[PDB]
């Protein structure tokens, strides 16, 4: 059933995020310094963060099958209106239930829901963060359907902004079906029990945590105090 | 707006 296209997708996707993950998390060295200490004494290196991992979504989207076939225009939109959901997802790669942070290879990289208040975001971002990491890592996805998810919340139709709804229709649902194919035939039961509609969950909830993120993000960057330890690609990608 | 950095990215 999984026909030998859809094997191909899932190979190139698979390269793609090998390409553009590092598990060593070695650039981390090369961030503005993480400081524990009412002052976001974590915004400049979770600014530097997120604006590393923009740069490395980019890239892997730049890899999606179909992607390049769309205007400079929508590969542009979709990507700014999914960045921040592609972070907290391929994010998930680094958390860790057994004290729910982000553990990034050591102490001085290891992030928890202080660390994210430090960034200036309160609970009603931070709280459904969490619940969001939490269940998406208790779905225990294959990688192969961890970078599918990835492909699919980037190609999304219904972003704001989208011209050629058609065209990224048609890409997401290349996609889509050969995620819907690899969970029928590559993942066992009981674990692959109405996977693809919670993996499908999981983008919606993505879309009101980006919502959330977006309304503290304005917020936040409105103070230029604050814009002023942003990045230069943050500010172009998230705003203002 | 214009995005200059996005566009070189995505090169
Ligand atoms: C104005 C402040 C602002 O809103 C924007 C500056 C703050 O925003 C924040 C802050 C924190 C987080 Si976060 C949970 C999502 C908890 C610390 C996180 C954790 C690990 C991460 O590491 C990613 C690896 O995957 C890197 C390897 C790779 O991506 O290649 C990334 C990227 C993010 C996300 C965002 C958007």
């Amino acid at each position: 059933k999984l026909s030998e296209e859809q094997q191909h997708i899932i190979a190139i996707l698979l390269d793609a995020h090998h390409k553009t993950y590092d598990p060593t998390y070695a650039d981390f060295r090369d961030f503005r310094p993480p400081v524990r200490m009412s002052p976001l004494s974590m915004l400049p290196h979770l600014a530097d963060l997120v604006s590393y991992s923009i740069q490395k979504v980019i890239g892997f989207a730049k890899m999606i099958p179909g992607f390049r076939d769309l205007t400079s225009d929508d590969q542009i939109v979709l990507l700014k209106s999914s960045a921040i959901e592609v972070i907290m997802l391929r994010s998930n790669q680094s958390f860790t239930m057994d004290d729910m942070s982000w553990d990034c290879g050591s102490q001085d990289y290891k992030y928890d829901v202080t660390d994210v208040s430090k960034a200036g975001h309160t609970l009603e971002l931070i709280e459904p963060l969490i619940k969001f990491q939490v269940g998406l890592k208790k779905l225990n996805l294959h990688e192969e359907e961890h970078v599918l998810l990835m492909a699919i919340c980037i190609v999304s139709p219904d972003r704001p902004g989208v011209q050629d709804a058609k065209l990224v229709e048609a890409i997401q649902d290349r996609l889509s079906n050969t995620l819907q194919t690899y969970i029928r035939c590559r993942h066992p039961p009981p674990g692959s029990h109405q996977l693809y509609a919670k993996m499908i969950q999981k983008l919606a909830d993505l879309r009101s945590l980006n919502e959330e993120h977006s309304k503290q993000y304005r917020s936040l960057s409105f103070q230029p105090e604050n814009s002023m330890k942003l990045t230069p690609l943050v500010l172009e990608v998230f705003g203002n | 707006k214009n995005h200059p950095m996005l566009m070189n990215l995505l090169k």
